RNA sequence: CUCGCUUCGG
């Protein structure tokens, strides 16, 4: 719930009181079907290390 | 623009929240035969108490998937089994359990035990040491009771709670307790009439 | 016997099912009874050799025989960190309208390798942000994206609609300082890869900036590292304790790397033998076969290091190895000079 | 004149974790300034603060009086509060990755040549230990090959120099002691230290951890003062990580995979337990079930079913522990007691 | 189903911890607010803030729980004796017989410095010395060792070897440990008790 | 939040800081590493003597 | 100011010395340790890093007899330099004749 | 001669309680001249032994046959005529325990010497006459040579 | 947002191999064989290209222009 | 600023 990552496609025009973005987000290598259903891979919030 | 540093909180999608304790140079990192040096070295000791076998299976599946260019599924009560990813790993020339022969970066000698290598989806948390770091000089005080304010946003000082006072009492340090609770917080000089009180 | 065990301990690194054994270098004076492991320069010069096995541009592979683990690791670490290169440090921005943030853009520009030879420059002094002809380079990046005046009515693809919508690193133009134009022939100073995607634009957006590149070592920052991957591995030597024939020999050929174990029909029956032990990666799949566990003995030769050096294209890897050796020599010379000054 | 100087090295500073349970939750340390942005301290002091480095924030007070500073240094010095007042047990002791490293170091398998032993010993020669002669112990095996055992290297920590007056002596039982060997246990689990030399046994939580007495650091504190104990802790915290990193200690998915014997035993145990549970169910439902004293028939059935399930679980755990091989990292971490237990291994 | 049951157990643990934190916090506050007044005076009597006596001697004996080496006993005599033997092995002195050990222990104990020590500790020391003397006698009877010091196999003298120097060192060490294990007057006994119970 | 519990028995103080912690085994058990930024803020009044 | 010697104690015994090397790391430390351990007159050689934050290493040399422990240090440095020169020459020859046989 | 003990032993068991350690094994041995039982931990990786092996074992106070007990420090690089030249497996340890036999309740003559070569344990048990010269906190050398 | 220039672990130049990779996906190539043809041997660069999401064009759809 | 409310962190 507190993971850092992209918010949406309009995250640049949006002006919020506090916003956290990741420079190079990557979709997970091991993805649940729930990730596909909610289209989480379109807005990843982490990196594979 | 912030770069990860000491104190930055890191998670591993399995409840293994951690703090970046040390940032070593690349050459000091251990390397495999292929020349791959890890980005994150995580302590094995976190596993036995928490029994997060899911992290190990995720690491193995991710290694197999990146080797064969696929996206394995970790779906609840299902997903890719261990046998298939082991077969993929052995087909690709790696060990069937992820453990790889590793040479120590420091001494230049091989390690006695095989090391568990693989890609893990680590996510950075909003808790940063830069935002949380706080230091308080004399600073401002509150009008009602002339004591330092509460929060970091208001440049407040830390609070000696009741239990801190209890611990100081248990130590018997009378002078330090007096200095902390009287001299350094709300010392004042009043004028008392010795006749009327 | 005992002598064979001692020789294996001091010459071979054996890989067991659960762990590696004999990993420590032990040939030191007084460590062994029947061996005089005192330093002998003549013996080392006799035994040592270098054999290049594969060398193309931005890739080198060579076996070093007779050296120890400490010196090989020192060479690897010097190649990784202590070899100076040319890379971007300062970015002066004039009207960056791009979506890519200024700090992110500067970080991306810094990671771009530069084909300039580092030996011809010097380290910029502390401070001196202006930079002089000797110790800096300047690169101008000016890309203005605009709509294509001639395009199809639909033109769904951005390539037809727009021009300069992808800021490739070929747009970087070297700006000579002082007499650098005469010293360096045209085309020598340039980004190495010429195709790195720096940023992406839309019409109206513009990127105008100047880049100051200064000499640096990979220890200070990873953008200065010349080698993509500089590593070494001990040369494997798989040995067969007993002759393996029949279909189990084919199983042997399937347990190891495809090209290391070869099966031959000496008398019409397949018998396996070690063909090219170098090609093995030690997947250790022979341990799964219960019967074949006790017939092979996987090992690494202690004093045989195959170095693989894949460079980023700044300069050919052979010059990189020469520079690494010279840097180690320079460290030794610096400390010898300090010791002489002390005494 | 009063000069409001910056906090420099050597200043006595109070250090506290805000949820305070006992008096050791707040201690006075000596400040050393470092370029990074976090409060850093030796991990052996994690147990009193109950800190875990998972984002926990700690408070730091600076006394503004000489009397307060002296009171903090004397009464609340870390060297002066190595034992909790509740029962006198040592709280500041070795923790995970120190118990494991020392246990692997002091195992009977370890054998070092001169170079590796010299490196491991020289790992400790920093700070106040820069002004001492090393006193490399004589090698144990010397004719075929000159080898130093791991126990000698560990005992170097207790008494590094010739002039060190520390002579630690201890005789206790380890976690995996058979109970009959009496310093000749097959597992080599009887710890015997004579004159700051490890004669037998392997280090573990029972002797190096913060559990209770018989701790070697506790013996040092009670026999030779606080300074020797603190120096031993620092030497251990500097030596064990070096050896553990140079040796390599990893856990993999195959370290927790089950063997064929475990699978067969688990299948047989599950079948037998389910058959017995079905027999008990049939006995209660149709007919008379032998009622245990002090409880009803349904509670008796619940107790019997719980007993059978526990039988299945513990026999499966015994089978998995028996079929497990050595150098298995979960098993190693369970044996030395650094983290986990046999129950966790059986469950996972 | 198994996952659901496991999650049930985990949530039970979590809520248990959540309630426990608050309950013990309140109990700790009450205990400290009640017990904080007491102080170990210089006459070894624990007194309240008003001067009333709660205990004539703390813990009945007057020993510090923080320096309590044994299982609520100030010393483990066997460990102390073994440490004394190992630290000071006197190779140039003969071993002691049962009668000799008892005589030298009785001679040393009657010195002035042992008078201020508590009688119970002296009785425990006497009991331990009697036990070790009985052990020495049993060993020498088993192996026919002669107290004259002329038994031919000298290794037999290494079985239960004790020397008067070791006895003096052991007695002085025990007396010093007992003296340094007493409550230092002025200690906040009540707060220590409150915290050591609440935690 | 009353005077007795919030401002008399336990009260806020200055000359204090609060930071995330990270391990450091190279320090003695009686030492703590303080960031340079915090040390520049937390001051100690030293009296000038001979 | 880079390499500083520090004797075993205030007595200034030359048998046990510690050389503090500045802006150095495990590269030179490990290579020099290997090259100086092969000297028969060195009882104990060992390097350590004081702290990962600061770039300095402490080498410790303890000899057998009455060697000043600076002579083994200089000898090890010279041997390492000679080894580096020899390997440079051999590697250059290998590269050159590999190129020649390629064409 | 500083030879404290010397006898020919025959191995009766290699690992009665399992293959515990990869490099170290717990030999059980019986003497021929006397009834001296020996429990000895050895490094089989460098000096392998078998069940039927017979070896000469010598426990010596000093490693020099001339009787010079000057053992302040040992130099492996030093070359000089020593006792170790006659043997194959030399270990260095301390006799850290002397324990009387408790199985015999009365009239017992058996003793046991526990020597710890850096954690490698040796219990030499038998008649107290043969153990003459053994003392606690005394450092000894074990020399082992396999016979035909 | 955009493809990183360098691989995180090893450091091989991977920024210039992105668009060509897309071409191999615009062609009939699978993921694995396209990565093999691009020359990414070790799995870290394969993870770099395979797990990267191209958010730059989606963000540019919201650019001022 | 005061106050309350939520969401966090631990
Ligand atoms: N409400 C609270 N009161 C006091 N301390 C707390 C509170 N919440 C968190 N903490 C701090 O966090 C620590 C709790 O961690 P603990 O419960 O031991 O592990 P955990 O959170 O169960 O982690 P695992 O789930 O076991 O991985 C101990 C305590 O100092
Ligand atoms: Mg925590
Ligand atoms: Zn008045
Ligand atoms: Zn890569």
């Amino acid at each position: 719930k507190q993971a850092m990552g992209t918010i949406g496609y309009n995250q640049r025009n949006r002006i919020d009181t506090l916003m956290y973005l990741l420079a190079y987000p990557q979709k997970p290598m091991v993805k649940t079907k729930t990730i596909e259903l909610i289209e989480f891979e379109k807005l990843p919030a982490g990196q594979n290390a | 623009t912030r770069r990860p540093e000491i104190g930055d909180k890191f998670s591993s999608r399995h409840g293994q929240k951690g703090v970046c304790g040390l940032i070593v140079p690349q050459e000091d990192m251990p390397f495999c035969d292929s020349g791959i040096c890890p980005d994150i070295i995580m302590n094995p000791h976190g596993f036995p108490s928490r029994m997060t076998v899911g992290k190990l299976i995720e690491l193995l599946a991710g290694k197999a998937g990146v080797l064969d260019g696929r996206f394995h599924y970790g779906t609840a009560f299902g997903g890719s089994k261990v046998k298939d990813v082991c077969e993929d790993l052995v087909r690709h020339g790696y060990n069937y359990l992820g453990k790889d022969y590793v040479t120590s970066g420091i001494t230049g000698e091989p390690l006695e035990a095989y090391i568990y290598f693989g890609p893990v989806y680590y996510q950075k948390l909003k808790h940063m040491v830069l935002d949380k770091m706080h230091a308080r000089a004399r600073g401002p005080r509150a009008v009602l009771t002339r004591q330092p304010t509460e929060g970091r946003s208001r440049d407040g000082g830390l609070r000696l709670g009741e239990m801190e006072r209890d611990c100081l009492i248990g130590y018997g340090a009378s002078m330090l307790l007096l200095e902390r609770l009287m001299i350094s917080s709300d010392a004042f000089e009043v004028d008392v009439c010795g006749q009327c009180g | 016997a005992a002598s064979q065990a001692v020789e294996e301990m001091r010459s071979r690194v054996v890989l067991g099912e659960f762990g590696v054994r004999n990993v420590h270098t032990t040939d030191f004076p007084g460590n062994y009874s029947g061996y005089d492991d005192a330093w002998d320069q003549d013996r080392f010069e006799k035994n040592f050799r270098v054999d290049v096995v594969h060398m193309d541009e931005n890739s080198l592979e060579f076996d070093m025989v007779g050296i120890d683990a400490a010196i090989a690791n020192a060479f690897r670490r010097i190649l990784l960190a202590e070899v100076p290169t040319m890379a971007v440090e300062k970015v002066l921005v004039y009207n960056n309208t791009s979506i890519v943030q200024d700090e992110i853009l500067a970080h991306r520009l810094g990671l771009i390798p530069i084909h300039a030879d580092p030996r011809l420059f010097e380290y910029r002094n502390q401070g001196d942000e202006e930079g002089t002809e000797i110790d800096t380079l300047q690169f101008r990046l000016q890309v203005r994206c605009t709509r294509n005046p001639h395009a199809a009515k639909d033109s769904s693809d951005p390539n037809e609609l727009y021009v300069n919508h992808k800021v490739y690193t070929r747009h970087m133009t070297w700006i000579p300082l002082g007499n650098q134009a005469d010293l360096f022939p045209e085309g020598t100073i340039r980004p190495v890869h010429d195709d790195i995607l720096i940023a992406q634009l839309r019409p109206g957006q513009e990127i105008d900036l100047l880049m100051h590149c200064v000499k640096g070592i990979g220890k200070d920052h990873a953008k200065f590292s010349p080698v993509a991957t500089a590593s070494y591995r001990l040369l494997p030597d798989i040995t067969l304790l007993e002759p393996v024939e029949g279909e189990a020999a084919e199983e042997l050929s399937r347990c190891f790397s495809p090209g290391v174990i070869e099966v031959q029909e000496v008398q019409g029956k397949k018998v396996a033998r070690v063909a090219n032990p170098r090609l093995d990666t030690f997947s250790r799949e022979i341990f799964r076969n219960e019967k074949l566990k006790k017939v092979v003995r996987l090992a690494r030769v202690r004093d045989h290091y195959i170095f693989s050096v894949e460079s980023t294209g700044v300069l050919p890897p052979d010059v990189l190895v020469s520079e690494a050796i010279k840097v180690l020599m320079g460290k030794c010379r610096r400390f010898l000079d300090e010791l002489d000054a002390v005494q | 004149d009063i000069v409001e100087r910056h906090l420099i090295d050597g200043d006595v500073v109070l250090f506290n974790r805000q949820p305070s349970l006992h008096k050791l939750s707040i201690m006075a340390h000596l400040a050393r300034v470092k370029p990074h942005r976090t409060f850093r301290f030796n991990e052996c002091v994690c147990t009193p603060y109950n800190a875990d480095f998972d984002g926990d924030e700690m408070n730091l007070h600076l006394p503004q009086t000489e009397e307060a500073k002296a009171e903090a240094l004397v009464l609340m010095g870390t060297k002066a509060n190595l034992v909790t007042p509740r029962n006198g047990e040592p709280l500041i002791a070795a923790i995970q990755d120190f118990l494991t490293g020392a246990y692997l170091l002091t195992l009977k398998d370890t054998f070092f040549d001169r170079a590796k032993a010299c490196q491991i010993i020289a790992s400790i020669l920093v700070g106040k230990d820069e002004k001492i002669k090393v006193r490399l112990p004589p090698p144990t095996i010397l004719k075929p090959v000159t080898l130093w055992t791991g126990k000698q290297i560990f005992s170097v920590i207790l008494r590094p120099s010739d002039d060190n007056p520390v002579r630690a002596n201890l005789r206790t039982k380890g976690k995996q002691y058979c109970g009959k060997g009496e310093d000749l246990c097959a597992n080599d689990s009887y710890v015997t230290i004579q004159n700051s030399e490890l004669m037998s046994g392997s280090m573990d939580k029972g002797t190096l951890g913060s559990g209770s007495k018989n701790n070697i650091f506790y013996i040092l504190l009670r026999d030779w003062g606080q300074n020797e104990a603190a120096d031993a802790m620092s030497r251990l915290a500097r030596l064990a990580p070096v050896y553990l990193s140079n040796r390599g200690f990893s856990i993999g998915i195959g370290d927790v995979t089950p063997g064929q014997g475990l699978l067969k035993a688990k299948y047989e145990l599950l079948n037998a337990g389910y058959k017995k549970c079905d027999e008990y169910i049939e006995a209660l439902n149709t007919g008379k079930l032998q009622q245990q004293p002090g409880c009803t028939a349904e509670e008796t059935l619940e107790a019997l079913i719980l007993k059978e399930l526990s039988v299945i679980r513990d026999h499966a755990g015994s089978a998995c522990l028996r079929e497990l091989d050595k150098s298995n990292s979960p098993l190693t971490m369970a044996l030395c007691g650094s983290k986990g237990s046999f129950i966790n291994i059986s469950q996972m | 189903t198994e996952f659901f049951f496991h999650t049930m157990a985990g949530r039970e643990g979590l809520v248990d911890t959540a309630v426990k934190t608050a309950e013990t916090g309140y109990m700790q506050r009450r205990l400290v607010k009640s017990l904080e007044d007491l102080c170990s005076q210089y006459d070894l009597t624990v007194r309240s803030s008003t001067g009333d006596i709660i205990q004539f001697i703390y813990g009945g004996d007057g020993l510090d729980p923080a320096a309590m080496e044994g299982k609520d006993e100030p010393l483990e005599f066997k460990r102390v004796l073994d440490n004394i033997k190992a630290v000071f092995p006197c190779p140039s002195e003969p071993a002691l017989s049962k009668n000799e050990l008892i005589l030298t222990t009785e001679s040393i104990m009657k010195k002035s410095e042992f008078l201020c020590c508590q009688d119970s500790f002296l009785q425990e020391i006497k009991k331990f010395i009697k036990g070790v003397s009985e052990k020495i006698k049993k060993t020498r009877d088993k192996y026919g060792i002669n107290d004259n010091g002329t038994t031919e196999p000298r290794v037999l003298y290494q079985l239960d070897r004790i020397t008067p120097t070791q006895v003096e060192k052991f007695l002085e060490t025990c007396r010093d440990k007992y003296m340094r294990a007493q409550m230092e007057p002025g200690s906040a006994v009540g707060a220590l008790c409150a915290q050591s119970i609440g935690e | 939040q009353g005077r007795f519990r919030g401002n008399l028995s336990g009260k806020r103080v200055d000359f204090s800081g609060r930071t995330v912690i990270s391990p450091d085994p190279n320090l003695r058990i009686d030492e703590v590493a303080v960031p340079v930024h915090v040390a520049k803020i937390l001051t100690f009044p030293e009296k000038v003597n001979k | 100011k880079t390499a500083l010697e520090m004797v075993q104690a205030a007595g200034t015994d030359r048998h046990c010395v510690t050389f503090v090397l500045h802006e150095e790391d495990h590269t030179l430390g490990n290579s020099l340790r290997y090259m100086i351990m092969k000297n028969p007159e060195v009882e104990f050689c060992g390097y350590t890093t004081t702290h990962p934050s600061e770039s300095k290493i402490n080498l410790r040399i303890q000899t057998r007899g009455t060697l000043p422990a600076v002579e083994p240090f200089q000898r090890g440095l010279n041997e390492l330099m000679n080894v580096c020169q020899h390997v440079l020459d051999k590697f250059e020859a290998s590269i050159k004749d590999y190129k020649d046989q390629k064409a | 001669a500083g030879i404290l003990f010397e006898d020919i032993f025959d191995v009766k068991d290699i690992d009665p309680e399992g293959k515990k350690f990869d490099r170290v094994s717990r030999l059980h041995c019986e003497s021929e001249s006397f009834k001296m039982d020996l429990i000895l931990d050895v490094n089989i990786q460098i000096y392998p032994v078998d069940l039927g092996d017979k070896f000469r074992l010598v426990i010596a106070s000093t490693l020099y046959e001339d009787g010079t007990l000057d053992d302040g420090e040992y130099n492996p690089t030093d070359d000089r005529p020593s006792r170790a030249d006659q043997f194959e497996y030399v270990m260095y340890g301390k006799v850290y325990r002397i324990e009387g036999d408790e199985t015999s309740t009365e009239a017992a003559t058996r003793l046991s010497a526990y020597v710890s070569y850096g954690g490698l344990l040796m219990r030499l048990q038998g008649d107290a006459n043969n153990l003459h010269g053994f003392e606690v906190d005394s450092r000894v050398y074990l020399l082992m040579k396999k016979l035909a | 947002m955009i493809i990183p220039v360098r691989c995180f672990t090893c450091g091989k130049i991977v920024g210039n191999k992105w668009e060509a990779y897309l071409g191999l996906l615009q062609a009939e190539y699978t993921e694995g064989d396209a990565l093999d043809a691009l020359g990414l041997k070790r799995y870290c660069c394969r993870r770099m290209l395979l797990a990267h999401v191209d958010l730059i064009e989606k963000l540019l759809n919201y650019a001022p222009l």
